[PDB]
């Protein structure tokens, strides 16, 4: 199929579909979805497609975000038990729940997280309250 | 790490759930086998060769029961 049924380099992918790697050409919508389709995965980049996204029904968009994080999540994750968006806007919404105890670290915005998620490499609470004021001990030898 | 945008999202969020490793590993094996199923769905969808759309229901219900089965 790939080793010898065709000329390797005699001619390109046909103009019916769009080139994206020398080993792969891509049909249409697939260049914009975030899937590893082009086989170097560079579909949603360069300059051709998807600087932005938009959400359908039963989905919500993390507006305050950049391409490195996320820009659309389903309702299956809004006001759930775990933050999803870049700034964790999904858990605030109109919910704004009360209950939080000494068993979890308390953020400025009101949300709470486990104590282990304080002073680390991750933006856990969205507000970055879990990171502000921390004093990181130095790294290991390795 | 995984091909479809949604499977990577499920994989980070499954790690955010701190699920047991044996349950978490079984998630990928069900999603990675679905990865090969969704590729042939997506080929026959954009090419329109799936005239009856048989490959969509069997991936949608599988994903739904995956979400219910593994505690998501
Ligand atoms: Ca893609
Ligand atoms: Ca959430
Ligand atoms: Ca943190």
């Amino acid at each position: 199929d790939e080793p010898d049924t065709c000329g390797h380099s005699v001619n390109t992918c046909r103009a019916s579909q769009f080139q994206c790697d020398n080993g792969r050409c891509i049909s249409g919508n697939w260049v914009c979805d975030g899937d590893n389709d082009c086989g170097d995965m560079s579909d949603e980049d360069q300059r051709h497609h998807c600087e932005l996204q938009n959400c359908s029904s039963t989905q919500f968009t993390c507006v305050n975000s950049r391409p490195p994080n996320r820009r659309c999540i389903p309702q299956y994750w809004v006001c759930d038990g775990d933050a999803d968006c870049s700034d964790a806007l999904d858990e605030l919404q109109n919910c704004t729940m009360r209950t939080c105890s000494a068993g979890e670290f308390s953020c400025a915005n009101g949300r709470c997280v486990r104590q282990s998620f304080r002073c680390d490499r991750r933006n856990d609470c969205g507000d970055y309250s879990d990171e502000r004021g921390c004093s990181y001990p130095p790294c290991h030898a390795n | 790490e995984f091909r479809m945008e949604k499977l990577n999202q499920l994989w980070e969020k499954a790690k955010r759930l701190h699920l047991s490793p044996v349950r978490l590993a079984e998630l990928h094996s069900d999603l990675k086998i679905q990865e090969r199923d969704e590729l042939n769905w997506k080929k026959l969808k954009v090419e329109g060769l799936d005239g009856d759309g048989e490959k969509e229901a069997k991936l949608v219900h599988n994903l739904n029961v995956i979400l219910a089965r593994y505690g998501l």
